[PDB]
Formats: C-alpha cells, sequence, structure tokens
C-alpha cells in the first residue's frame, strides 16, 4: 500500500545524525 | 611610512573581490563598511587627513568640529602653548593652573573659561561623494581585500557554504598580509629616521617637546666646540 510520513522523518533523521557526524569532525587547526 | 600614499576610490577594492566566484555578491554598501572596521581595526595614523582647526571655548566648552576622528594636540591660539590632559574630577566646579582638556562626543571640554584654542586633529579622506578614499598601496589594498574575504567566508562558514579548510586559509593569510601592512605604514622612510636620530642622540635631552607642536623633536643638536 503506502504512507510516507514515518519512512520520511526517518530517512530525514538519518541523514540528519550523519550530518552531525560530519561536522563533527571539522577542525580549524592551530599550528602555524 | 616610505612610499607616499596616493588616493584611489572604494570600487578599486572592487575590482579585486569579484575577481572570486564566491565574493560576487558583494556590493559597494558592504565594501563600504568593511573598510572602515579594516581602517580603524589597523590604526595606522597615515591613513588619515591632518587638520588644523581653531575653535572659541564658551564656558571650559567648545563645539569640536564634524570630520574629528582623534586630536592630535590642542593648544592655545594666543600662547601656542599646548594643553595636556584633564585629570581633574571636579573640574569647572566650583567651591563655596597648567590648562588642560577633555573631549567625549562633539565637546571639548577645557581648564579656560573664554579663549580660541587650535586643534590639530585627524579625519578621514572623501571623496566628490561623501564616501571614503583609501590608499592604492597594493599592500594595504590585498589585505583590505583579504579581510573582505575573509569577513564573507566566515558568514559563509556559518552557513556551511565552506569548508574549514577553506576558512582557515583565508584566516591565515589574512593574518601575514594584516602584519606586512603594519609594518609596511608603521616602518620609517629614510626622512624620518633622521628625526627619529636626532631625537635620540641628545647630549643634552630635550624633554619638553610637547609645549611646542613637537616642532623641534626631530631637530639636531649642536654642541659647541670649546
Amino acid at each position: 500500500f503506502g504512507s510516507g510520513a514515518i519512512g520520511y522523518e526517518f530517512d530525514n533523521r538519518y541523514l540528519n545524525n550523519q550530518e552531525m557526524s560530519a561536522v563533527a569532525k571539522q577542525r580549524l587547526t592551530s599550528l602555524p | 611610512m616610505v612610499n607616499n600614499i596616493n588616493w584611489v576610490k572604494l570600487p578599486v577594492i572592487l575590482d579585486r573581490l569579484l575577481r572570486h566566484p564566491l565574493l560576487t555578491d558583494l556590493n559597494l554598501e558592504t565594501a563600504i563598511q568593511y573598510t572602515l572596521d579594516f581602517i580603524s581595526a589597523m590604526g595606522l595614523p597615515n591613513v588619515y587627513v591632518d587638520k588644523i582647526e581653531t575653535i572659541d571655548i564658551k564656558e571650559y566648552r567648545g563645539e569640536l568640529p564634524c570630520d574629528l576622528i582623534s586630536i592630535n594636540q590642542v593648544r592655545l591660539h594666543k600662547n601656542g602653548i599646548a594643553l595636556r590632559a584633564m585629570t581633574d574630577n571636579f573640574n569647572a566646579y566650583p567651591t563655596h593652573g597648567e590648562p588642560s582638556f577633555k573631549t567625549q562626543g562633539r565637546v571639548i571640554f577645557t581648564s579656560i573659561k573664554h579663549e580660541k584654542v587650535d586643534i590639530s586633529y585627524k579625519a578621514i579622506m572623501l571623496d566628490d561623494e561623501g564616501l571614503p578614499l583609501i590608499p592604492d598601496n597594493p599592500i594595504f589594498l590585498k589585505t583590505l581585500e583579504l579581510y573582505i574575504k575573509k569577513e564573507w567566508f566566515t558568514i559563509l562558514f556559518d552557513m556551511g557554504k565552506i569548508s574549514p579548510a577553506v576558512l582557515n586559509n583565508t584566516q591565515q593569510e589574512y593574518a601575514f598580509k594584516a602584519g606586512q601592512c603594519n609594518n609596511e605604514f608603521v616602518i620609517p622612510s629614510v626622512s624620518e629616521m633622521e628625526a627619529i636620530t636626532n631625537m635620540w642622540n641628545q647630549l643634552i635631552p630635550r624633554v619638553t617637546e610637547f609645549r611646542r607642536g613637537f616642532k623641534n623633536l626631530g631637530d639636531k643638536e649642536y654642541i659647541r666646540v670649546h
């Protein structure tokens, strides 16, 4: 059948947690 | 400063920024604000125009010029004797000396009641438009360009539209050129190291150059033969 309001929010939340991991590897380094 | 300050209009900085395709949404309006933040943060006294105005003090107060940014000295008009600074907490206030001044807004607060004073000050150089005019120094111009590129990239890094490696390169390159631009404007010319030489080499030390307009500061000290 079909209804995609919980498939959407779980997929949108998995890409959020994957994006959250990617921005936690960002470093503005502090050697010369 | 070794080089002369030849003046150019603000849109000459926009030919240089819009060579970068990520800085193509920049304006004159954004170039105006980021220039004045840059001009201030460097604090180079060669970028300002030296002016002198005589104002009259009515009662320990006088109205300051509209373009004034920093006072070089205030002095009296009839004597030429310079005013130092107001350390008094109770200045023009009576109960039941060496003259002074104090400036907060567009008002100067002196120690003298009814007197005319000369004020030597610094202003910003303007255009035919009432807009700032910047040096054509390609060191100044490059690091003003790197200033605006670092303020625009900092917004874009907060938005997530710039790599942290990209901003780290811009923050590094602005950091080098800002010291090179400081040293370009501060380090004296050959003709200013001669006045520095004459102040430094003084057998009888001259310790009252503030009373004059620092006029005889770089004068050479001569000793008679005996």
